[PDB]
């Protein structure tokens, strides 16, 4: 389905082509593999965004990494990559608004779940290569708001930094004011306890 | 794997194709159609089939194993006649 | 006539043409609609537009025009017709290039959704079920063993035979194709068994033991 | 300032460079093929082997499209008067042994690069 | 070497089921593309570029002995585990190579020459670009290179 | 017209050499001669021996990524559309040159190697 969306939106095929119109230099692939050129990077780019975050190419893992200054576009669709779940923001302002909580809060009564705040767009799947890409604020509460600028273009922004800790790491209790190798130990140790 | 995957592979491999080698001799082709799975069974002394539960097979040492079954279909090509499909069923 | 090679392909002249990109739904409209002959309502449209002349190429037989241009590439692509008959000519060259975007915004995605249900959900998954009680079945004898023993039910392996001097005759005209030739080969020409055709075979000629094409049964000349 | 390669006109096999050895004059002749041409550049190899200043160059303008790049409203650029440019360093295997940082301008369509 | 050393930087390609290295431009010439600027084309894209114009140079002067489609063949055949005797044998099985082990994922079919070669030159390309120093060396650790 | 059954194809050329450019008087084309069989090669010439011949791959995606219809301004009233059949791109070759198909298999440009030579020493053997 991207592979026809693409010769649908303009994408001339790698045989069309003529060969030194390749300075056009968008060199979209799928999955690793060549599909073509494309002469607008920045008007696709907010299109296959557009797209995952409704439906025609699914809303899990499929990958949109445009690399600016190397003039490429990756999309991968395929199985092994770890993918995030990460919020998005719109001009400095979260697309998750108090509607979403609520409706989320009263969960068992309606049937408001994870897959309609995916459908609804306000939580997408980033995976690594698409990591490098974005630039994500820690908290909501800061990072969005005014002061001398470090950034003024957020992108992303974590639902609650406490989720790079795996299982057996989340149990320790304030594992920010311990050592790394004893949070480590821990996470051995913790394997190997009774209950 | 169970869904998409094993009837990807099936349908994805040629059809085995067979002429008798010993005025055209007859001509044997086989195609592996859908792939049908059932619940994890098992099968007593008796031949009986009967759910396997997750416990049981914990206990008795038994493999939680579903039957794979899939759909082949023959054909009789033979002396520049007309062909006999047969489709067998699952299998 | 003749037509081994045409290598004419007709005029030098190329009135030019222009390539178009079509969408592969609303082209199969607009050919599957009628053989009214790929015209349907196709006329140059006479309008000013932003300094541009529009078609009335079929915007009705949906069930410039929304399309945009490109410019020439490469060639400017020629076009020739391969016809059913042995070999006409060549057309022109093509002028321009024009795209297939859709008229319109997410009508695009219910399109998409049209392939999915036209396309007919085209994917073989795997199904769950009951149990399966009809796989291997009890036979009194399995049928194939069954038609061996109805087609044994011919003749016997262990034949009967009358005709000596028989032999040499075929073996005379079909030396030829093999000098020598297999116990099998000897055996369906003729219609005798095997260990008194071998002893025959030891009468009439020898067998080669180490020979070019294979090791089988030659003849001594006399 | 060499002429990459000048592709033969009948062959296509990259025209090389040959001696008039009777007239003396420098030619490009092919080796495949025997087409020979005149040259104008007499320079037939040239690496020079530090570098230049090439980092102005070799900075595409759609960078200032990255939302990971750093934005800064001082340093305005020249072209035109407008604010918000965004900047990088090198980016390049060569270092050039500094932490020169490149601009680039945000407004669409200027695309003006500079060092300062 | 010690007496010409000016093409120091040769470009070469180890395939699938061929044993020893294979000069690429040898392979993309067997591909179809005997034209030399018709490979240069694919490897190198903004041809006023100098750098990699003279860096393709020495994989150019390494094989002016293969020129025909049908020869370069019978080079990348000539290195087969078994290459036969005949002529039309090392043909065949230097085709079957270049169609079905080097690179499926770009098509395995009878008409994708083209983007084979686009590939291949892709490869070239991105070869030539750490070799200048544009783009930086990838990464093993990246966890996004891993699956 | 749709009843007509007669199949339109692309002839494309590299902007890299000249287009037909009407120096081409009479002679464009040649599909079987690349038996070594419904499908293979076309093989072109130009005007006789005398010429640039050249060879035509057919196209990979063509039709499944999208048809290419071909609208033609047809002078008469109406105007006609053409589904493409296949599309192959020409690529200038049969050497317009010798080609060296034996070169008593060379040492890979270890020894010398005087460039400008190999094809001057030959074209002399051989007259
Ligand atoms: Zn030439
Ligand atoms: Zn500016």
């Amino acid at each position: 389905p991207i592979l026809e969306f693409l010769e649908e939106w303009s994408m001339e095929n790698l045989e069309e082509i003529s060969p030194a119109a390749i300075a056009d230099a968008t060199k979209i692939f799928v999955n690793g593999c060549w599909v073509g050129i494309h002469k607008d990077p920045e008007q696709l780019m907010n299109t296959l965004r557009k797209l995952r975050r409704q439906m025609d190419i699914i809303v899990s893992e499929v990958s949109m990494i445009r690399d600016i200054r190397e003039r490429e576009i990756r999309i991968y669709t395929d199985a092994g990559r770890i993918c995030r779940p990460l919020l998005i923001v719109e001009k400095q302002k979260l697309l998750l608004k108090k509607r979403h909580i609520d409706q989320l809060k009263e969960r068992e009564y309606n049937n408001y779940s994870w897959q309609d705040l995916v459908a609804s767009g306000v939580v997408e799947y980033i995976d690594t290569l698409e990591e490098e890409t974005v630039m994500l604020a820690m908290t909501p509460d800061d990072l969005q708001e005014k002061e001398v600028a470090y950034c003024s273009t957020y992108t992303h922004c974590e639902i609650h930094p406490s989720m790079i800790l795996g299982v057996c790491a989340s149990i320790i209790p304030f594992p920010d004011h311990n050592q790394s190798p004893r949070n480590t130990y821990q996470s051995a140790m913790g394997k190997q306890a009774m209950g | 794997f169970i869904q998409m995957s094993v009837q990807r592979i099936v349908e994805d491999a040629p059809p085995i194709d067979l002429q008798a080698e010993a005025e055209e001799p007859p001509r044997y082709l086989l195609k592996f159609e859908q792939i049908y799975l059932s619940k994890p069974t098992h099968w007593e002394r008796d031949g009986a089939p009967s759910p396997m539960m997750p416990n049981e097979a914990r206990l008795r040492n038994l493999t939680y194993s579903a039957p794979l079954y899939v759909d082949i279909t023959k054909t009789v090509i033979k002396e520049g006649e007309e062909q006999l499909q047969t489709q067998h069923q699952k299998t | 006539a003749e037509r081994g090679e045409l290598d004419l392909t007709g005029a030098k002249q190329n009135t030019g043409v222009w390539l178009v990109k079509v969408p592969k739904y609303l082209s199969q409209q607009w050919a599957k609609a009628s053989g009214r002959g790929e015209v349907g309502k196709l006329r140059i449209a006479k309008t000013q537009g932003r300094t541009e002349v529009s078609f009335t190429l079929n915007e009705d037989l949906a069930n410039e025009h929304p399309f945009v241009l490109q410019s020439v590439g490469g060639q400017t692509l020629t076009v020739f017709t391969e016809s059913s008959s042995d070999k006409l000519s060549l057309e022109g060259i093509v002028v321009q290039r024009a795209e297939c975007r859709p008229a319109a915004s997410e009508n695009y995605m219910r399109l998409k959704r049209l392939q999915i249900e036209e396309s007919s959900k085209p994917v073989r998954l795997s199904q769950q079920l009951d149990k399966v009680v009809t796989t291997n079945y009890k036979p009194v004898a399995n049928h194939q063993y069954n038609i061996e023993y109805e087609r044994k039910k011919k003749e016997d392996g262990k034949r009967a035979r009358a005709d000596k001097q028989h032999v040499l005759d075929m073996l005379f005209s079909a030396f030829e194709k093999h000098q020598y030739y297999n116990l099998k080969d000897l055996v369906d020409i003729t219609k005798q068994p095997v260990v008194y055709l071998k002893e025959i075979l030891k009468e009439i000629g020898v067998q080669n033991v180490k020979g070019i094409h294979k090791n089988t049964w030659e003849l001594k000349p006399e | 300032g060499f002429v990459g390669i000048r592709f033969c006109q009948e062959c296509n096999n990259m025209l090389y460079p040959k001696e008039d050895k009777e007239n003396r004059i420098l030619l490009y002749a092919c080796r495949n093929c025997d087409y020979q041409q005149e040259a104008d550049n007499s320079c037939i190899y040239v690496n020079k082997i530090t570098h230049e200043v090439d980092e102005l160059t070799q900075i595409i303008a759609d960078v200032s499209q990255d939302p990971t790049l750093p934005r800064t409203e001082d340093h305005p650029c020249q072209k035109c008067g407008h604010k918000e440019a965004v900047f990088f360093q090198s980016h390049s295997a060569r270092a050039e042994d500094a932490m020169r940082l490149y601009y680039v301008c945000t407004a669409p369509h200027c695309g003006h690069r500079w060092t300062e | 070497g010690a007496k010409k050393s000016a093409i120091g930087q040769r470009i070469v390609a180890t395939l699938p089921y061929i044993k020893q290295e294979v000069p690429i431009i040898i392979v993309f010439r067997a591909l179809g593309f005997v034209s030399d600027r018709d490979i240069l084309e694919h490897i190198i894209y903004d041809f006023e570029d100098p750098e990699m114009m003279e860096m393709v140079k020495p994989s150019l002067d390494e094989a002016f002995v293969i020129q025909e489609q049908n020869v370069a063949l019978n080079f990348i055949g000539s290195r087969g585990a078994k290459p036969g005797v005949t002529k039309e044998k090392r043909i065949k099985y230097a085709k079957e190579v270049l169609q079905k082990e080097m690179l499926p994922h770009v098509g395995v079919s009878d008409f994708c020459e083209t983007k084979k070669a686009y590939f291949l030159g892709y490869m070239v390309h991105r070869l030539l670009l750490a070799a200048l120093g544009r783009r930086e060396l990838d990464d093993r650790d990246h966890y996004g290179n891993k699956r | 017209p749709k009843n007509t059954t007669k199949k339109y194809n692309i002839m494309a050329f590299n902007a890299a050499d000249k287009v037909n450019f009407a120096t081409w008087n009479q002679a464009r084309l040649e599909r079987d001669l690349s038996n070594k069989p419904e499908d293979q090669p076309w093989l072109l010439r130009v005007n006789g021996k005398s010429g640039r011949k050249f060879k035509g791959i057919k196209k990979g995606g063509v039709t499944e990524n999208t048809s290419y219809y071909i609208f033609t301004q047809c002078p008469d009233g109406a105007f006609e559309a053409f589904p493409v059949h296949n599309w192959y791109n020409f690529t200038p070759l049969a050497r317009h040159r010798t080609l060296t198909a034996e070169e008593a298999e060379e040492e890979w440009e270890r020894r010398n190697k005087v460039l400008n030579h190999f094809s001057i020493m030959q074209q002399r053997r051989l007259k």
